[PDB]
């Protein structure tokens, strides 16, 4: 649907549409300068988003499953109360909180375990 | 059990700021008119903006809080002195004018006699000009004046290679980042907005330089909304926009002519010259009929935002500068001023020709209030004729009789009347979801 | 004066006193704007209090104000010889808006 | 922040009397300044307030066609002019300058902290 | 062979190539401010190679093969007179036609087809 | 073989800074901090086991970076004041002292100065001081008049060394040296890193390093390498010297018209007894600071020799005297009493003569010169010292005694005073490594 064109659809039906605004994040004197500083910030921001989704053990796109549980706290809610109930908005609204201590758990704790045994399991 | 599982390229957006590059129509590449205001180097517009539409959604919006207003006013502020800079600097303007008046029998219009500076500096020149009243303050043989700004700022003459028409712009979001736009029809400004998309570059709004009233602007608002943080604040600026564009115009019969005046070497300025024909002076149109019902329009709204029909009386501006008090604008290529008072004088309980309006002409302007910067307008060949449709009015409460007064001055109104449906929203594609899918070891 | 202050108070010093603005529900119980200016003998009055109960810095702590409903209040604690002013409450009702000032008396004659 | 008032002045009921407010110590485009009108022994009356970025005024409704305030950038002066004098305009007045800029929620509004040290003037029928 | 060395060499040998100038493609005041604007303007470029590459069902170098199906639209011919009759120079002047729709095309047909079965078998 | 990807790897690199200031008070655009971006709320201070790092204070390519870079911010807050081109006229001037020697260092010179209209002139005075004027054969001009162009700075931006914190970008980190007994070169027990720096105050001195850091308890004198005389000497302090800096002298600025849109503020009547600035140093805490940095100089030459201290040999009014700013305005003070003492084996307070100059010439770019304006009223200002900037006299045969004198001059020791225990070094995160993995086929 288009650059984040299905923001308010469901959220099963918005893992279809991921990857029209996923190619659509770089988009290609004063009051130029504008645009010199605008493209520097957009493919900084770009290079942090892939760093985050690379370093997280995954480095594929729009799909990343991993071996950190999540505990039923977070969710507080099961498979269709979050997949139909609520779309992203608000389901990030809800969750923009704890995404810092998300991410780097599910990080190293995936990371630093799941690679450093897969080294060792190729030791061998 | 359960399992998180981050998704890449989510549709979630969170209010953020970031610097909004341009993108103006290539039409212009043929026009540059020597590299004009608004545009030198702003990139090609899209030629299909692509306004994706969004359903099942709704964002909270906010024209007053809102920073694309501040970053289109600092940038007007930059490229409007960046202009400025290169031109012809009008220092030795300053200088003792022996100055008469034109008018042989029963000012505005001051015959201005003094000495300049030619070629070679040793050398000097006796040359006269036309000036206004508004841009010579008389200082205490006949009378000897000085330019307005001379001893407060220092003038600087718009080289005339530029010219001053607005041209249509645009305000592009970068990468990553998305530019909302509240398309719903009933809209005020603050508030969830229903019908929310999404658009790569601004919809366009001439940068208009406007005091009083709102020129070439766009209202798809069938009814005039009453835009203001506070309605109850008296002095909060009621900020109106007509739904019906109200013709106007303006035209400048003087017959002023260019006159290049040598001020040094590899120095020029353009005087006034000898104003061919009769002695006139510019004056604004208004069909009666159209101010009526537009003000019929808008007061009805008024009535509906205070109460349900309460006695409402358009008065004159209360106070401002001349930009304020007499409402502004750049007809072809000059900025004059009309005092617009016979459009706010209808006093209203609960229910062909043409308003003409007083309007003088100030060559010499130091406007948005940068003290220290003061411009020289050049006069501008032959008769000045400019034709516009007013979209908005900046009305000011004051304190069962509400009476109204055009304000201004402020230029941030200005664009709040345009970018007041648009908002801007970073991408944030990393979001963290639970799934039963599990990796292998 | 919409904002009906009472005419006069009274006291001594180191007990602790109120005073009240009451006002209509337009001016006080309508908007948080409210305010007390503290005029001195033939002097400009500076307010003492400049919101609902908000105080910016350079006046002690013995100045409580508040707004009960459309009855704006303002106490003196622990009353003192420098106290002898008189209080005027400020509120905005649709417009600026002044009381009419209260005489204050410590170890002396009403 | 000080402010400087003009000196006394004697005036003739009909006529017109104009006062002068200097500022000093703050920026003075970004700051309203109310005027305040004290007469002698009564309650506290308002005037007007300026905001010195491009001239804004608002005026009372009691006193609005009689009183005009101006202000000049150059030099920092509030000019409060009153004019139709009458037998009540006896009165010392003071400029008020508020707390906050201009550009704060509620700055127009707000508590006006700072007050010069009043012009007082005497509009008697005898002379 | 350098930089586009072996631009004239036949793909037989031109895929032995590819590594080169995937190593030197980001190749490791006024009159130094063009400096500034081409090195941002070669990271942006290889950014957004990159991101085509990523966006793909690639993730890798030099190499991906795909399940979206190929269209006779797309200079219809056999392996042989594809692969050892023309270069790559003269059959991209033919097939530079159709670059955006074969890139959507084996996007999205896949990328939002082939991962998404991919993480169903895996959420058996 | 096996490459890892973020090892801790650094290499001694050199790269651009950019900075980081506390949010605490714009002042028109300090002449420190204006575009700077806020300073890390909490500055995570990572420290280090098991590390050495070859740290030199003096091949560091920081200090140049940072003289550099306070050269390039001073021309660019110097450049939009003030031009003082019309000042170079020639000064009807006279002197103001009736009693003898009751102060020259005031000089009343009364000149001709082009007001607003060129066609006028008007006659000014003013009080310049000696060090600032010249005679031309009395009539005295500017001493800078006839080598660069005097530019005021306006007198709306301050002089306030802000502290500042240069951080290295993304890729860069610095090096912090935080073991006690740091020489300035060698291996450093305590490396630890950080994101950046304590907060430098930019101060501008010679002879001593006023508001410096003292963090080093001990008086470790420093310098490239002992041995070589002509190498200042670097000194720092461990615990501070109060000093008590006044112009008695109560100036009134008049704001003589040198327009359009230009001001000269000049020196009015001094209102109040003339007098000269005094910069008193206790002179026990003063002798107990000299007697703890000569007992650690006796361990960098011999086991007991004379160690005499002297005031300047000579050159210029900036390095023979104590050049700073105290409130707004540079002056100097001869500090010929702090250094007077030898000393072989082992309540008031010493007062200094200290001359004001206006116009200064600081950094010796001839290119531009400055005029400082005048300060109204009494200034005073109490700083703290932290170091000497000695020089070593040259020896003899028999050097059983060694004399030390002021130095400075060249501003790069001022700033090695503040970035001493820093340095930076880019990661490289790529690395190989053995290990008996094996990918599959
Ligand atoms: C080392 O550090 C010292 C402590 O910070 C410093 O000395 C103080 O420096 C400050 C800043 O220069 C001085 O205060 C200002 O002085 C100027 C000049 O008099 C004033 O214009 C300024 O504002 C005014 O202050 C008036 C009251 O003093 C007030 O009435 C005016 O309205 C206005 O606000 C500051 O007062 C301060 O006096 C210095 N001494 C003291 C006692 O703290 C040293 O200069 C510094 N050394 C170096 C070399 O950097
Ligand atoms: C730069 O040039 C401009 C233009 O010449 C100049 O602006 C003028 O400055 C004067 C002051 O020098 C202003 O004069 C005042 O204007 C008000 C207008 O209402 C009068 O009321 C004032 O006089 C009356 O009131 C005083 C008390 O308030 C009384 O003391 C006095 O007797 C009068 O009754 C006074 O005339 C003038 O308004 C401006 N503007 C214009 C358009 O003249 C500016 O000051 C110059 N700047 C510098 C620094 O030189
Ligand atoms: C609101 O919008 C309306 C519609 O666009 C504007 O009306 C038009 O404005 C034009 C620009 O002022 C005007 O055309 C010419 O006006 C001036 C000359 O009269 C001058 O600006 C330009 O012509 C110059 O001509 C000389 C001589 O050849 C050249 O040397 C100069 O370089 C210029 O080319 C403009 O082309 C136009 O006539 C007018 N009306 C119509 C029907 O288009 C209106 O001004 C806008 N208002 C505001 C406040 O911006
Ligand atoms: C530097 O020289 C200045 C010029 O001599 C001097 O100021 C001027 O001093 C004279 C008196 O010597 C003043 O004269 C006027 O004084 C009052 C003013 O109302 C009246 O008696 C007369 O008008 C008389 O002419 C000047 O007004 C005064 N200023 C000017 C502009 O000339 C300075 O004081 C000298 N400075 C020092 C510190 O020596
Ligand atoms: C303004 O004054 C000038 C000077 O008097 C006028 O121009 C001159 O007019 C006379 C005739 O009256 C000519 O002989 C001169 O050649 C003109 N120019 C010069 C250089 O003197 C001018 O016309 C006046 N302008 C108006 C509109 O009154
Ligand atoms: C707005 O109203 C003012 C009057 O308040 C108008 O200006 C004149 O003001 C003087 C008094 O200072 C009156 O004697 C005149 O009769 C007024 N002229 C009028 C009523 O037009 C002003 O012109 C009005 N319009 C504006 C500001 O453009
Ligand atoms: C302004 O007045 C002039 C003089 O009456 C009109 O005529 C032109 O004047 C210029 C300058 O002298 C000449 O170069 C042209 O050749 C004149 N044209 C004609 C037809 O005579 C001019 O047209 C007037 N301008 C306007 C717009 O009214
Ligand atoms: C400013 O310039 C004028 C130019 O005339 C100077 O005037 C002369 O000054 C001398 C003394 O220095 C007198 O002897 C002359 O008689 C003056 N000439 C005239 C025509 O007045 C003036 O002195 C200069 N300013 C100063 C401060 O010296
Ligand atoms: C160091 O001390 C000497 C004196 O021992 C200073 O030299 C004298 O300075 C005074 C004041 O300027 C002069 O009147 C004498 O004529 C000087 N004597 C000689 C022989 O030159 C010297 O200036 C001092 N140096 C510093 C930097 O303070
Ligand atoms: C510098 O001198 C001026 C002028 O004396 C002082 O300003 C005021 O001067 C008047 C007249 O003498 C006194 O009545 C005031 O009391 C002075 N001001 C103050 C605040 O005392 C000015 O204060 C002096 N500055 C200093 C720092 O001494
Ligand atoms: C700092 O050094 C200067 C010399 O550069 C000393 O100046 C004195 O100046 C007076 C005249 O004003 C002479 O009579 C003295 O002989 C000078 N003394 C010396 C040592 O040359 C100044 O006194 C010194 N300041 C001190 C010692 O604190
Ligand atoms: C704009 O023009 C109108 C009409 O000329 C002005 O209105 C008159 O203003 C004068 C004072 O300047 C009054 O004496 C008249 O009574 C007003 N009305 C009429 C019908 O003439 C108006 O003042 C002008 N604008 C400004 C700001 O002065
Ligand atoms: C909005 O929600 C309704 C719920 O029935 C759904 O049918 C519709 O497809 C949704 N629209 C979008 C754009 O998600
Ligand atoms: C899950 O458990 C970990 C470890 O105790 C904790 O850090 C994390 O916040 C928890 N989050 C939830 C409730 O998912
Ligand atoms: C995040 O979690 C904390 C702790 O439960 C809570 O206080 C906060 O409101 C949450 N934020 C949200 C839900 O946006
Ligand atoms: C002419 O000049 C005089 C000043 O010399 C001025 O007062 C007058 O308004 C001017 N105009 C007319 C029409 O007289
Ligand atoms: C718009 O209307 C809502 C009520 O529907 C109100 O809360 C909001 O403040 C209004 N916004 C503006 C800008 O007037
Ligand atoms: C505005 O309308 C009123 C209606 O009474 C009229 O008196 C007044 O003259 C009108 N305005 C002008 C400028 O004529
Ligand atoms: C507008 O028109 C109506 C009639 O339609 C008339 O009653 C009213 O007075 C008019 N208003 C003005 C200001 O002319
Ligand atoms: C208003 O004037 C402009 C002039 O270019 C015109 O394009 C526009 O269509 C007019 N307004 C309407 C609604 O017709
Ligand atoms: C030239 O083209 C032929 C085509 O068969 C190829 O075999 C050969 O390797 C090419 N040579 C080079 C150096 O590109
Ligand atoms: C491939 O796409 C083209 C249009 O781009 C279409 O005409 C054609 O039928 C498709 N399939 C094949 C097998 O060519
Ligand atoms: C586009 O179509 C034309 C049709 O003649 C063809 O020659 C060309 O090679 C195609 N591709 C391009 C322009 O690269
Ligand atoms: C006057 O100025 C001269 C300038 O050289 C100076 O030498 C002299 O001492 C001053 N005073 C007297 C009394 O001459
Ligand atoms: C290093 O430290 C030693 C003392 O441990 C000292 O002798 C030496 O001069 C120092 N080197 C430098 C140049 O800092
Ligand atoms: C300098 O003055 C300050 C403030 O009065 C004082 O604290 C300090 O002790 C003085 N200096 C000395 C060395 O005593
Ligand atoms: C410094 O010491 C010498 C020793 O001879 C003495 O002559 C001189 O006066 C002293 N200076 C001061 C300022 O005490
Ligand atoms: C450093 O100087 C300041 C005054 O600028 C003083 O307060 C401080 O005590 C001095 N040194 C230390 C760290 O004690």
């Amino acid at each position: 649907l288009g650059f984040l064109g299905a923001a308010g659809s469901t959220m099963g039906a918005a893992s279809m549409t991921l990857t029209v605004q996923a190619r659509n994040l770089l988009s290609g004197t004063v009051w130029g300068i504008k645009q010199l500083q605008a493209r520097v910030l957009a493919v900084e921001r770009y290079l942090r988003d892939q760093q985050l989704l690379g370093i997280w053990g995954c480095s594929g796109k729009l799909i990343c499953c991993t071996n950190v549980p999540w505990n039923s706290s977070w969710s507080n809610r099961n498979l269709s109360e979050i997949w139909d109930n609520m779309t992203w908005l608000q389901w990030d609204k809800e969750i923009s909180n704890y995404t810092q201590i998300i991410y780097g758990l599910l990080e190293e704790s995936q990371n630093q375990q799941e690679k450093n045994e897969q080294d060792l399991l190729a030791l061998d | 059990n359960l399992w998180v599982t981050v998704y890449y390229g989510v549709p979630v957006w969170k209010d953020a700021e970031t610097t909004l590059f341009c993108a103006s129509d290539a039409k212009a590449y043929e026009t540059e008119k020597h590299n004009v205001w608004a545009t030198h180097a702003c990139v090609p517009t899209d030629p299909n903006p692509q306004e994706i539409h969004l359903e099942n959604v709704t964002e909270e919006f906010n024209m007053w809080k809102n920073n694309m207003v501040e970053q289109m006013h600092t940038d007007i502020i930059s490229l409007w002195d960046q202009s400025l800079k290169p031109c012809v600097k009008l220092t030795p303007l300053c200088v003792t004018l022996q100055c008469t008046n034109v008018t042989n029998n029963i000012g505005e219009l001051k015959n201005c006699s003094f000495n300049m500076t030619t070629e070679l500096r040793d050398k000097k020149q006796k040359v006269y000009s036309l000036f206004y009243r508004l841009d010579v303050v008389q200082i205490n043989s006949n009378k000897e004046y000085r330019l307005i700004n001379c001893n407060t700022s220092a003038i600087t003459q718009a080289c005339p290679k530029v010219s001053f028409e607005p041209i249509p712009i645009h305000y592009c979001a970068p990468a990553g980042f998305a530019i909302l736009k509240c398309k719903d029809k009933k809209f005020n400004g603050t508030g969830p907005c229903p019908s929310v998309s999404t658009v790569q570059c601004t919809h366009g709004i001439k940068p208009v330089v406007s005091t009083q009233l709102l020129l070439n602007g766009s209202l798809a608002e069938e009814e005039v909304m009453i835009r203001s943080e506070n309605i109850t604040n008296n002095a909060k600026n009621i900020l109106v926009q007509f739904n019906t564009p109200v013709q106007i115009n303006c035209t400048r019969p003087n017959n002023n002519t260019r006159k290049s005046i040598r001020i040094g070497p590899g120095q020029a300025f353009y005087a006034t010259g000898d104003i061919i024909g009769d002695i006139r002076q510019a004056h604004c149109n208004v069909s009666k009929a159209t101010w009526n019902e537009t003000l019929g329009k808008v007061v009805k709204q008024l009535r509906k935002h205070f109460g349900n029909n309460t006695i409402i009386r358009f008065a004159n501006s209360s106070g401002g500068d001349l930009e304020v008090t007499t409402h502004s604008f750049n007809c072809g290529g000059e900025f004059f001023y009309c005092n617009t008072s016979g459009l706010f004088n209808s006093t209203w309980i609960s229910n062909n020709d043409s308003i003409t309006l007083p309007c003088r002409i100030k060559q010499i302007i130091n406007m948005w209030q940068r003290i220290g910067q003061a411009m020289y307008a050049p006069p501008i060949q032959g008769v000045i004729r400019c034709v516009s449709n007013i979209t908005g009015l900046i009305l000011t409460r004051d304190g069962t009789t509400e009476t109204f007064r055009p304000g201004g001055g402020d230029m941030r109104d200005n664009w709040r009347s345009e970018l007041y449906k648009y908002k801007v929203v970073k991408i944030e594609p990393l979001g963290v979801a639970p799934t039963r899918c599990k990796r292998r070891v | 004066s919409a904002l009906t202050q009472p005419a006069s108070v009274s006291g001594s010093p180191g007990q602790s006193i109120t005073i009240s603005c009451t006002g209509s529900s337009r001016d006080v119980g309508g908007f948080d704007l409210v305010s007390w200016y503290q005029q001195h003998p033939g002097k400009a009055p500076k307010l003492m209090i400049y919101e609902v109960s908000k105080r910016p810095s350079g006046v002690s702590n013995r100045f409580s104000a508040s707004k009960s409903g459309n009855t704006a209040s303002l106490t003196i604690s622990g009353l003192q010889a420098e106290d002898e002013a008189d209080y005027y409450c400020y509120s905005y009702a649709d417009g600026v808006a002044f009381g009419g000032g209260t005489k204050l008396t410590v170890l002396g004659q009403p | 922040v000080q402010l400087v008032q003009s000196g006394a002045q004697v005036k003739k009921p009909g006529a017109s009397v104009t006062v002068s407010c200097t500022a000093s110590g703050y920026t003075f485009t970004g700051y309203h300044m109310h005027w305040v009108r004290q007469a002698p022994g009564q309650g506290l009356e308002w005037m007007g307030w300026i905001n010195p970025f491009r001239g804004a005024v608002k005026y009372a409704q009691k006193f609005r066609g009689r009183v005009s305030m101006t202000r000049d950038t150059s030099i920092e002066i509030f000019y409060m002019e009153l004019s139709r004098l009458r037998s009540d305009d006896t009165a010392v007045y003071y400029c008020a300058r508020e707390m906050f800029d201009s550009s704060a929620d509620w700055s127009p509004w707000r508590g006006m902290v700072a007050w010069g040290q009043g012009t007082l003037v005497t509009v008697s029928s005898a002379s």
